[PDB]
Formats: C-alpha cells, structure tokens, sequence
C-alpha cells in the first residue's frame, strides 16, 4: 500500500536480448545500458536530459489515484445496495 | 386478598416449554401494526 515509490519520475531504456551462459547456466547480456535508470523530479527535467544526450524517449504521464468517497455509515444503510452482509 | 407478603407470585415458568417463547410471539401477530418498507426485497437486489 505505500505510495513512497511512486514520487519521482524515472528514465529507462528498452530491455535488449539477455542469453543462457552455456556454462553455468546465468544470464548473460551485451547491452551496457540494462541496468541504468536515472531520477527527475519533474518530467521536463527528465526530457531535458534525454533530449541533451541524443536518445529517443516516450513519455508517460503520472496516474494519480483519484479521490474517492468514504462514507463508514453506508456500511449500514436502510435502503441502498452498500450494505454490508458482513463485517 | 389481604396483604400478603411470604409467598412467591412467580410460579407461571415452571412449566413453560421449548416453544412458549416462539407461541407467544406467533400470538401477538395480528396486534402488530405494518411494518415499514425499504423499498428493496433486500440489500443484494
């Protein structure tokens, strides 16, 4: 349920090709960027810094939850379907 | 019915059954006034 983790943006590269090593059976790469991720405080700070280095970047824009009501009283309700069967 | 005071009054339950509660309240059924409704056949429908 925390939500600590999901306060900065973030900036990853897309997963290339990972293979068996045919020795001990780990996985090996080429890819030198596969464990790289850099944090922004805010979106226009990350797009600066991918558009500073050359790299192609897509955007994704933050999903907030929105509010909701929370009423402890419709648990018991005279006429309405959140009535609780159970507690 | 002179004043007494050195009996017990409350002998009726000695002999109640297992259904005198449930026969009383089926009696006083047709005192009762109608109920209120919800409006619903219940919370799930």
């Amino acid at each position: 349920s925390g939500v600590n983790n999901t306060k900065k943006w973030k900036m990853e590269f897309d997963t290339r090709e990972r293979w068996e090593n045919p020795l001990m059976g780990w996985a090996s790469t080429a890819d030198p960027l596969s464990n790289l991720v850099l944090t922004f405080s805010t979106k226009e700070d990350a797009v600066a810094f991918a558009e500073k280095n050359g790299w192609s970047y897509d955007v994704e824009e933050r999903k907030v939850p929105k509010p909701k009501s929370k009423s402890y009283g419709a648990n018991f309700s005279w006429n309405k379907r959140t009535r609780v069967s159970t507690k | 019915e002179p004043f007494d005071n050195t009996t017990y009054k409350n002998l009726q339950h000695h002999d109640y059954s297992t259904y005198t509660f449930l026969d009383l309240n089926l009696d006083l059924s047709k005192f009762r006034m109608p109920q209120p409704s919800s409006g619903r056949e219940s919370p799930r429908h």
